RNA sequence: CUGGAGCGUCGGGCCCAUACCCGGCCGUCGCCGGCAGUCGAGAGUGGACGGGAGCGGCGGGGGCGGCGCGCGCGCGCGCCCGCCCCCGGAGCCCCGCGGACGCUACGCCGCGACGAGUAGGAGGGCCGCUGCGGUGAGCCUUGAAGCCUAGGGCGCGGGCCCG
RNA sequence: UACCCACCCGACCCGUCUUGAAACACGGACCAAGGAGUCUAACACGUGCGCGAGUCGGGGGCUCGCACGAAAGCCGCCGUG
RNA sequence: AGAGGGCGUGAAACCGUUAAGAGGUAAACGGGUGGGGUCCGCGCAGUCCGCCCGGAGGAUUCAACCCGGCGGCGGGUCCGGCCGUGUCGGCGGCCCGGCGGAUCUUUCCCGCGCGGGGGACCGUCCCCCGACCGGCGACCGGCCGCCGCCGGGCGCAUUUCCA
């Protein structure tokens, strides 16, 4: 029961999977990431049929619900204590997310701290 | 002050439910010929034939003015002196349709045309159904769609033309302002036609689509609508 | 001016802090951490500024003087505020309005002192 | 092969600049190399006008 | 800077700029201006007239200095002295007509061009014009020469 | 399935100036605010020219600013340039003038000081006269430059004559194939 | 497959594309766009201020009507005379006395309209790599980089963020 | 959303030269790492900023053991061009 | 020592075995679901919170009011002074105000017609005071109006806290 949004509103997704790249497959020296491909003959490229879809704009997202966690807050990389305080008034539409690399007992010093002044934190119960 | 402006005001404010009820009127009003001769246009053409009749003895009625022209094939291998035509009478996309004024000019237009559409005469309930629910209008070069009548007049105030029902002389009657009557008026976008057609290639005459189809193009503009 | 110093200061500023899709403003008294002409603390000549009271209880409400600036020890000057809520933000209010003082802050102002009080009380079950 | 309109050009690097070229990062070590013997000459040569005869 | 190029944006772009059918080989038409009378004649002759052929005579050893002849223009003389030995005079009533060594501010030579104020004057130059003999003449004040 | 060329619907004007000086851009926000209001064309066309390159807002020079302003009807107007005055050397007689300049060169700011006149800028315009009311607009030459010579048709074709670009030019250097009518032909 | 599932000429009915319609959503261009603190919706002025007066008025077209009328001028109150008074208060759909939450004034908002692509251009890249000047009372032996992860996610995606 | 698996529809292997490639054309076993439009001079247009009938830049000078410095500042130089 | 003498880290191809699931159209791929797992959220009711209000319990001092103080804000009389913009006056700095000008005098002075210096002139920049005006974020003093804090008064149908 943890710090409600403002507003929580229906999240759609146009599509909700990865854009590999052609032959990411087969070969292991392609990474999955996109790299658009320019083959004269390639059948991707020219939008064929039954091929890998290529990512292309109009098939991104709703400019209200861009962006937003599946709860409702949007991230901030929170990454010590004085940058928490930014989100005290803009609580309620988005949260904390406390830095990867901030050490054990500071880590522990920024959720307490969160909690106090009732800011969501993603990751509040991490390091311990 | 205070109340020499409340009332000033409030003046202003009355001064207009007398205006637009005044207008309103008007346009009830006017709606009023616009029974009276969309009747006696009827009865006097019947009138007439059967005056004819009587004797052994015969008519021809006015030849039509009015063809609404519903283009119906695509584009993409098309030829230049059509694609230029199809652009003046605003047809680009497939299968939309105008309000064209025959005339020497236009009909002589559409002989050049003619494979790739399918006019007719339309009938008053065409118009309507057309003017009604397909209508937006052209309002700062914008597909704006016609709601409310101060929108049209708003663009063709001038021509004595006012709402909603005025347009609808200009477009049988043809009038003084067909000209600016159809073009605030925004080529239609029609529907496919539901039931389908008989063949997008031909003359209408050896069973197809195209071209001419006296009066018979109203069965084609249930079905588009 | 101010809106001159706004155009040195939009981007590039050390308070300034753009991370993660949101930009973000850490100086002291701007209210709501803005980038933004209204809730900028410096730039401008007067500004309101609410700021948790270093004893734990209460909240401060900083107002820019502008008797005389570029002097910035005495600029711009502090009030403690302990009291019990409602008057604490009735304070606030006719402190900034009816003061005729950036009744722009007004709201925002509050917001802050509303926030401000909630995160000093019996914290959590 | 020139296109559509600009000037001739005859830059003459057609031999071998690349070997001889003269950078200058002297430049200023040298601006002091010389400061050292117009101030070394004068005291020297204690009066006497600095500058030359 | 490297930075602000398009062969930044040109990468997974394979032919890079300079097109697949006929690619980006070394030297197509030549190595510099080559091929002047042939074939790429038709910039030189359209766009660069007369290149192509003598002209004139020899001048051989020659030395700008011997031909150093600077031009000034009426138009403004009432420059070259500070504008206070102009309002000086205008005014004054003796027409003392103030002297202008167009030497002095460094011009082998005094031109016509332009309006002259209704003022005398003495220039004093090397090889003036015959309208600037007129003009200062009409005006008023004097063309003393100069070795 | 619409059939419009898709050429050159987007348009190529600049809506805003390319550059980062704060005071440009500052008189600039100053007229989004009036152009959007007021009546006035007047400060379109200003707001229009703020907006421009150097290369295209020329500068104008003072003597040309006066038989701009000596004309029939001008007297009592101001003088209103989105750019720079600057002075003639060849002119004397400055008549008292009230002007608006971007910038104004230092020595036409003493000569027409000098006269009893007035100098403004870009804000106090706004202030005098917000709908551009008892004004001048002028620019300088913007076919001035010395490059608008090499502009045209070509050097080479029929008796169209343009500048043609030379490293240096004298005797030798392009009079023959094409120019001496006995060294082959001429254009 | 055979009075057929063959072939002529014809009906109805139905089936389906990335085509058209309506809607949904994401691009771009334009709107001489609005929006930097204001009235006002075929807008068809507003205001002094005087002298005179009042139920006057402006006693004009089957127009069907557009520019003049039936929510008021004057009036309720103070009592034929005065008023017709102040937002630090009218109580507010108009508010011009001061202005979004919204106004990173390269921010945000509404309209419409449109977004097949090799070569090429152009633009946009809080897309990515390494170096330095600034700056982040950045982070760090309470564990960095890398590395590894059928640990939650986000962008259309470069990648990015989290276990 | 990702892993395995299952099904239904779709479906030829990329790159390249190519009027036309899945090619009974050529490169290509797989993986890591390296890897290809760079610098300079000269033009030219476009644009940014300074000053403006000028404006500069050196090369020289005057001011450093440089920590920063082989910087910055300044010069009837400033115009000998 | 999952830093062991070619030893920091220690990827992929590649191979090592453990677990799960599959397996007649070579694999591999696109769209759509379904089953299962590893994990991940939870809930041993997730009934989510935030105002305001009414009711019933329980508890501190107030809020409304003045009075003493302190600190703001705003107003103006520009009242008084200080400040600067435009104008005028002082020709008053002008030699006790400089610098620029090929302006002018070798009536001057020094040094050798020239150089240096001095003296006259114009353009510039300072004092005096007087007058008008932008009276300007440039104040500072009094008078005011309002706000806030502190300290006094006000003991409870008030004003808070809690459930
Ligand atoms: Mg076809
Ligand atoms: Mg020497
Ligand atoms: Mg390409
Ligand atoms: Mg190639
Ligand atoms: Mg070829
Ligand atoms: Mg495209
Ligand atoms: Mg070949
Ligand atoms: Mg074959
Ligand atoms: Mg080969
Ligand atoms: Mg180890
Ligand atoms: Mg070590
Ligand atoms: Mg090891
Ligand atoms: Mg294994
Ligand atoms: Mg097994």
């Amino acid at each position: 029961a943890a710090l409600r949004p403002l507003v929580k509103p229906k999240i759609v997704k146009k599509r909700t999977k990865k854009f590999i790249r052609h032959q990411s497959d087969r070969y292991v020296k392609i990474k999955r990431n996109w790299r658009k491909p320019r083959g004269i003959d390639n059948r991707v490229r020219r939008r064929f049929k039954g091929q890998i879809l290529m990512p292309n704009i109009g098939y991104g997202s709703n400019k209200k619900t861009k962006h937003m966690l599946p709860s409702g807050f949007r991230k901030f990389l929170v990454h010590n204590v004085k940058e928490l305080e930014v989100l005290l008034m803009c609580n309620k539409s988005y949260c904390a997310e406390i830095a990867h690399n901030v050490s054990s007992k500071n880590r522990k010093a920024i959720v307490e701290r969160a909690a106090q002044l009732a800011i969501r934190v993603t990751n509040p119960n991490a390091r311990l | 002050n205070f109340a020499e402006l409340k009332i000033k005001r409030l003046r202003k404010k009355f001064a207009q439910k007398m205006l637009r009820k005044a207008r309103r009127k008007l346009i009830y009003e006017k709606a009023k010929h616009y029974h009276k001769e969309y009747r006696q246009m009827y009865r006097t053409e019947i009138r007439m034939a059967r005056m004819a009749r009587k004797a052994g003895n015969f008519y021809v009625p006015a030849e039509p003015k009015l063809a609404f022209v519903i283009r119906i094939r695509g584009i993409n291998g098309v030829s230049p002196k059509v694609r230029k035509v199809l652009q003046l009478l605003r047809l680009r996309q497939i299968f939309n349709g105008t309000f064209v004024k025959l005339n020497k000019a236009s009909i002589n237009m559409l002989r050049i045309v003619e494979p790739y559409i399918a006019w007719g005469y339309p009938n008053l309930k065409s118009v309507n159904e057309l003017i009604y629910k397909r209508g937006y209008g052209k309002i700062n070069k914008k597909r704006i769609a016609l709601t409310d009548n101060a929108l049209i007049a708003r663009s063709l105030g001038k021509y004595g033309i006012i709402c909603m029902e005025d347009l609808i002389h200009e477009i049988y009657t043809v009038g003084k302002r067909f000209k600016e009557a159809n073009n605030f008026l925004w080529p239609f976008k029609l529907s496919s036609p539901r039931g389908g057609m008989k063949k997008k290639t031909t003359h209408f005459v050896e069973g197809g689509d195209a071209g001419n189809r006296e009066d018979q193009i109203n069965r084609l503009i249930r079905r588009m609508n | 001016s101010a809106h001159l110093q706004w155009m040195v200061v939009r981007n590039c500023s050390s308070f300034l802090i753009k991370r993660n899709k949101q930009t973000y403003s850490t100086e002291p008294n701007n209210l709501k951490a803005r980038n933004s002409f209204r809730y900028n603390g410096l730039i401008h000549h007067k500004t309101v500024g609410v700021e948790p009271a270093a004893d734990g209880k209460g909240v401060v409400v900083v107002i820019k003087r502008r008797s005389g600036q570029r002097k910035p020890a005495t600029s711009y000057v502090r009030t403690t505020i302990n009291k019990n809520a409602r008057a604490t933000l009735s304070s606030i209010r006719h402190m900034i309005r009816k003061n005729k003082y950036r009744p722009d802050l007004r709201m925002a102002a509050i917001r802050r002192a509303s926030a401000i009080l909630r995160s000093q009380k019996p914290v959590m079950v | 092969a020139p296109s559509r309109n600009g000037m001739i050009l005859k830059p003459h690097f057609h031999k071998d600049w690349q070997r001889r070229v003269a950078t200058w990062f002297n430049q200023p070590a040298r601006k002091i190399r010389r400061r050292k013997a117009r101030q070394a000459k004068a005291r020297r040569i204690a009066p006497r006008p600095a500058s030359g005869p | 800077p490297s930075r602000l190029r398009k062969t930044r944006k040109l990468r997974g772009h394979v032919s890079h700029g300079h097109g697949r059918i006929g690619k980006h080989r070394k030297h197509p038409g030549g190595r510099g201006n080559a091929g002047g009378m042939h074939h790429h004649r038709i910039n030189f002759d359209k766009y660069h007239p007369g290149y192509f052929g003598k002209v004139g005579m020899r001048h051989y050893h020659l030395k700008r200095n011997q031909s150093f002849c600077p031009t000034v223009n009426l138009d403004k003389l009432w420059t070259l002295v500070s504008e206070q030995t102009r309002i000086n005079a205008a005014k004054n009533k003796t027409g003392a007509a103030p002297i202008i060594d167009v030497v002095r501010s460094g011009y082998y030579k005094v031109l016509g061009k332009g309006k002259l104020p209704k003022q005398p004057v003495i220039v004093k130059a090397k090889f003036f014009s015959r309208r600037a003999e007129e003009k200062i003449k009409g005006v008023g004040g004097a063309c003393v020469l100069v070795a | 399935g619409v059939d419009i060329r898709h050429n050159k619907d987007r348009k190529v004007r600049r809506k805003e100036p390319k550059s980062q000086d704060i005071y440009l851009r500052l008189l600039v926000k100053l007229y989004r605010f009036l152009a959007r209001r007021t009546n006035s064309t007047f400060n379109q066309v200003v707001l229009k020219r703020l907006f421009m390159s150097r290369t295209n807002r020329p500068p104008l020079s003072l003597s040309r600013m006066i038989r701009k302003m000596k004309l029939p009807g001008r007297e009592g107007k101001t003088a209103v340039v989105v750019g720079t005055i600057t002075d003639d050397v060849r002119v004397q007689e400055v008549p008292k003038l009230k002007v608006c300049a971007l910038r104004v060169s230092s020595r036409a700011r003493s000569r027409i000081l000098k006269a009893g006149g007035k100098i403004l800028t870009f804000d106090q315009l706004a202030l005098d006269s917000p709908k551009g009311c008892g004004t001048v607009l002028l620019s300088g030459p913007r076919k001035g430059r010395e490059v608008y010579r090499h502009f045209g048709k070509a050097p080479g074709t029929p008796h169209s004559h343009t500048k043609p670009y030379v490293r240096s030019k004298g005797r030798k250097f392009e009079r023959a194939r094409g120019r001496r009518a006995s060294r082959g032909y001429k254009n």
